[PDB]
């Protein structure tokens, strides 16, 4: 009654028999932009079921020495399904998201993944090691797309901030002996009512193994981690020709 | 108020007869499973005949009165044999002092040790005769000498004046003497088991015989003699019987399953540990 | 709640991720000490890694009860019982359990 | 201090070593006072 | 709702996720001595939280050939914490107890421990083997203190009485496939309202492996048994100087 | 794992007394944390150099 | 009706047939700490009769040239009876005190003792005599324990303050021709609701012969001074293992 | 109920003026004796003018307001002199760190030590000038560094960014800076005397300097510097004055009668123990 759950939206349904509740980021549900906050005057387009449905991105392999991964929203979907198309044809965009990270093992495996949502996840470089080089992250690192990227220094989240404090953000743990997934519902967060789905990532999703994976030789060693996400209340405005970036 | 912090699920029932059996039919369903139990809880099974089989109705009138502790204990039993020979090793002086201890005979002892604490009054009967069971015209005196009172040292000791102690004068030819005795312990109940020591101090192996001895159970001395300044020519055997009455018992315990060796403790014969039940060859054959 | 760096060893500094959790394992002896640390929230040590420790360093004084939640990340098949204790001022690290 | 009350027991096939994550926070009766600058941040050099 | 439980008393709390209910010896809860039963006239001292709290004694190791162990109350605590101190400074004492025996293994181990409380547990000797020697148990055996002692003939409880009938006393079983602890709440039992905590042990606790421990080679072999106890409604009277025995 | 902090309080884990706590929570209001003037720039204007 | 008196507390009773009333320091009776002033959250332990009773410390001998003596509270009792034990096992402590100084002579002896209670009695040194050495009192002098210490410069109370003004503190005089004792009831005084019985002495008791003892040769010359004290409303919190200092 | 055993003579008054004197006449009688007292009780004499002599009536309007502790303490007094020389032994670096301790000057200290505990707010005034009293156009910065905050180590230390600590920027030519400070102890009152140790453990002679030190009185550091990256050519003397306000005092004590030697303790010059009062030749002559 708290470990079992079903998420149905659009023409997609997700099930799980070993959940650990669901988190509503900052206690707020996604919602279309009201007339008091809106500023752009054109009537928005709200595709509904064609874009607010679950999308499953590539799977990652959890190894005994994995550092962790991260994805950026809405970057991950800017080129997938009808959502991507609306994101490319419109200047303005806004929406919430239902993030469902999946990972199952056996009652003999062990390990804990911290799944968190960090809004405005700005990355930094190691500054040439010495700190005298003012280098910057490449486009491929700031917006890794659907494939996601790997963290090089998880301890400081590749941004000079302690991973030990990441729990101050909406999050769940996927502790193999307890649950096999994490679910976080994220509302739209920005200083503006709508924004470019191409030039700005509202938040990043981080999956980091704080407690390394471990198992005895002989047990299945391919332990994948899959990410399935669903836009919620997706709105679009400022229609024109398609633009990829 | 300046300081806030400064501010039995069992009852008796009268069951004169055995439980009746209600008629039951077949039960075919899920969720409910009377046959399955969890002995780990420390509770006995609550399953009854009707839960496991189809039963008929039985109006059971079988009495439960004979198993009342009162009827189990209120039957006189031997607790002491006091002999007073004329010639030999033992007291040929015509008097005997016996320290009261009912743990000298097995039958009655095993019954009492079924409980930890017992409170009761008792009826003592004194059957006296010669060693061969014959009877002769001999006058005897039985005296109760409470702890602290002077024990007679001879057949003419002043103690036999019995000005305060209770005495019984009777002939060997009279019927057995009989008297009632109250509950005399300084504590609220006698205890057949006392896991402790009587006094403080170091308990060196030299005084380990103190272990298990509780003064609350030591009722004194029972003195007996032939009434006369001259020696009697008759050997005497006194069999003492006790009958418990107005009894109350607390805390049941496992029943003795090894022969008794001593009055004052539960020691058993280590090289010959008897099994509670008889044996057989295989577990699959009677 | 934020992660406490109980395993803040000198031999961890080059691999900081290891400070975020401490181990437990099959013992051969009984009543062994698994770990120890001060409860002082604003003192140099494990609490420095918590948002509570960092924030309370912006204030001179503090008051109130603290709370530490331990999450076991072993396998489902593993079991065990631990004794977690809090010793008020006065006595050094307890010699034994 | 954290002690072993019994032992960490495991069957054949499972790791004989596992980890514990410690999380800390304040309770409802917690407050702070007398605002001051922290020791946990310094400006050794200039920030360009 | 019957397997999970929490015992909080004083500044101590015990938890368990695999219990098998709790036993209230003879259906009675501990209670301070009422004015009708009391006999000593001085006002008692009732320390409350400093003595009615959980105390954890040394741990024992369950081996495939262990005979069993026993402890005596209040002997086990006469030299521990503020309880011990009150027991030493006062002539008279009375209290109840909450006994919590702990023992966990794995779903692959097996064995059953019988945990029982036998009031007035008087021990006997083997009488020199032949039965002609009226020997007696040494002080170290009758009152083993906090360390507890080992049974030499569990079948007769070292007292000429059948272990097969010990279940007639307040008890619980710790059957490894079912539960990992036993809890028994014991009220004060004696023929007197108060008594010396030094010269008299009101009852003994027996932990006996009726079904031997067993497991396949390779599985953890160190299976400990820990005993945690808490005095309840501890009262003391007849104050004077401290006396250890 | 739920992502929630513990809801356990002092009285749940130990025997507590009553404490009427009058300790203020006003100094930790973001307003008093930030409304303290601090250096944000040093602009120099030398004569020679 | 003012010269005769009886003090009964716990299992102890003090009598006197030549008193001079009783002093309630600063007009306040001892009392347990109320919920408005308390700060520590654990339930305190209030042993009652085992610790709030009269304790008699060693006796001193009044000579014609005695300087005077002093004791510190609760230091004097930190190692006596059940009070000491509670003081050692708990971090926090608080209580009041009933101080009864005894001294009798004959209608032919003469002399006057000033018995006073000085809270926060911080001692000083003679600074090496010249005043150039910043020396400090040894632990044995600041906390002399049950034996008490002797004053080296009573005129300045070994602290640079005039003895002539000590009467500004709760006090009584034991003037041999008038009375044979002094009684002062002291409430708890501190800047905190509870404190360490080991690291902090709330006040010191001073017995100083302002008028020297005198008598004719032939009269009894052994004139002792005994100190009997009783904690009042003793509370303890922050239980743990015993600590002597 | 099963267990039966489980179940300030001083008030404030407003006295704005001195007591009046009532007219009295002669009293000639027995039994009553106002002149006789018993100082042993610990009480001061209750005898009044009219009890010992014949008095007239006096309507006394003399105010008692100036002796209210508030008016006794609320007068600014020197508590520290911080110098910052340009050349010499002391800090020629243009900055000084001073640990706050008001026990460095006698006048104000003796007044405070009249009481054991004191709780109050305070007004601090900062009079700054050159050693000879002249004034020059110099910009200064005063910063309060609470316990635990990083103390500046140079004239350009980052700590001077004072993003959270309170700082005061003022010119030596401006009037004296002045600010109000609240009661900041973690305890309920400051205490001028602490008969104890700050921590547990053995107290060997090596650490006897701990005796009497109470962290509840340690308010931190007061840092000051000349605002600039280059050294200032002017010597500076800062005189700090404190004015107690909203005060409460507890437990009066004997007033210091020996010169002060050290800030942190009551040590006195043993070879030269001053007598509280001056002397004369005979007790019978002025
Ligand atoms: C006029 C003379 O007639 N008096 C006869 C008589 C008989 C018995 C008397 O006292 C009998 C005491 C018994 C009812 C109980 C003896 N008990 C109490 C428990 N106890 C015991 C023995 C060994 N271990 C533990 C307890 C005992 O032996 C006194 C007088
Ligand atoms: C922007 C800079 O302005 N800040 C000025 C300032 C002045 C005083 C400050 O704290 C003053 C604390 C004093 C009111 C009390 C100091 N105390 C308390 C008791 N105590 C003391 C000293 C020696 N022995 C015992 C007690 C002290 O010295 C802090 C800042
Ligand atoms: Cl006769
Ligand atoms: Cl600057």
């Amino acid at each position: 009654s708290d470990r079992v759950a079903q998420l149905t939206i659009g023409n997609s349904t997700i099930t799980t028999q070993e959940a650990a509740n669901i988190v509503i980021a900052y206690g707020e549900w996604p919602e279309y932009c009201p007339d008091t906050d809106a500023t752009a005057v054109d009537k928005p387009t709200r595709p509904d079921v064609s874009v607010n449905r679950f999308f499953t991105l590539d799977t990652k392999s959890w190894a005994k020495d994995s550092k962790g991964w991260y994805w950026k929203f809405p970057d991950v979907l800017t080129e997938v399904g009808v959502f991507g198309q609306n994101a490319q044809f419109h200047y303005l965009y806004r929406s919430g998201f239902c993030v469902h990270v999946q990972c199952n093992a056996s009652k003999f495996h062990q390990g804990a993944l911290l799944v968190a949502v960090l809004p405005e996840y700005v990355l930094g470089t190691i500054a040439g090691g010495t700190g005298n080089e003012n280098s910057h992250p490449p486009y491929a690192t700031t917006q890794p797309g659907q494939v996601g990227a790997v963290l090089t220094h998880p301890y400081v989240l590749d941004a000079g901030i302690p991973l030990s404090q990441l729990t101050v953000c909406p999050h769940q743990w996927i502790n193999l002996r307890t649950n096999n997934c994490a679910t976080i519902i994220v509302p739209y967060m920005n200083t503006v009512p709508f924004d470019s789905a191409l030039n700005h990532c509202n938040f990043g999703l981080l999956v980091i193994p704080v407690v390394p994976l471990d198992f005895n030789a002989g047990a299945t060693s391919e332990i994948p981690i899959t990410v399935t996400i669903a836009p919620m209340c997706a709105e679009f405005a400022g229609l024109r020709q398609a633009v990829k970036q | 108020d300046p300081i806030a912090d400064m501010i039995s699920l069992t009852a008796l029932q009268v069951l004169p007869t055995a439980a009746n059996t209600e008629a039951s039919s077949h039960r075919l369903g899920t969720g409910v499973v009377p046959a399955l139990q969890a002995a780990e809880t420390g509770a006995s099974s609550n399953a009854s005949d009707k839960n496991l089989i189809e039963t008929r109705c039985v109006l059971n009138h079988h009495s439960t009165q004979e198993t009342a502790i009162g009827n189990f204990f209120s039957r006189a039993g031997l607790v002491s044999i006091i002999t007073m020979p004329t010639t030999g090793t033992q007291n040929t002086d015509g008097y005997v002092n016996w320290d009261i201890d009912l743990m000298g005979y097995a039958q009655l002892r095993r019954k009492c040790e079924l409980f930890t604490y017992m409170r009761f009054d008792a009826e003592f009967t004194f059957v006296v005769a010669k060693p061969n069971g014959e009877l002769v015209p001999q006058l005897l005196q039985y005296m109760y000498v409470p702890p602290g009172a002077p024990k007679p040292t001879s057949r003419d000791s002043f103690a036999w004046q019995t000005a305060t102690n209770p005495s019984v004068f009777v002939k060997m030819t009279d019927p057995p003497a009989q008297v009632s005795v109250p509950f005399m312990s300084p504590a609220s109940a006698y205890q057949w088991f006392y896991d402790g020591y009587p006094t403080f101090g170091e308990h060196l192996q030299a005084n380990d015989l103190d272990y298990g001895q509780c003064p609350n159970n030591m009722m004194g001395t029972f003195s007996i003699r032939t009434v006369g300044t001259e020696k009697s020519p008759h050997s005497i055997t006194l069999r003492v019987y006790m009958r418990i009455k107005h009894v109350r018992a607390w805390i049941p315990r496992p029943l003795r399953n090894q022969p008794y060796l001593f009055k004052t403790n539960p020691n058993y014969k280590g090289n010959d540990i008897k099994c509670t039940s008889t044996s057989r060859d295989k577990i699959t054959t009677l | 709640e934020t992660i406490l760096e109980v395993n803040n060893l000198k031999t961890n500094e080059t691999t900081p991720m290891q400070r975020l959790c401490f181990p437990v394992s099959v013992q051969s002896k009984t009543g062994e000490l698994c770990a120890a640390f001060r409860a002082d929230p604003g003192r140099d040590g494990p609490w420095q890694s918590t948002i509570l420790g960092q924030l309370c360093r912006y204030y001179t004084q503090w008051s109130g009860s603290l709370e530490v939640t331990f999450m076991f990340a072993g396998s489902f098949m593993a079991t065990g019982k631990m004794l977690i204790a809090y010793t008020p001022p006065g006595g050094n690290v307890p010699a034994d359990r | 201090t954290i002690w072993y009350q019994t032992n960490y027991v495991v069957p054949i096939g499972a790791p004989t070593t596992a980890y514990i994550v410690a999380l800390a926070a304040a309770q409802d009766n917690f407050t702070m006072k007398l605002c001051k600058d922290t020791e946990d941040i310094e400006q050794t050099a200039n920030i360009q």
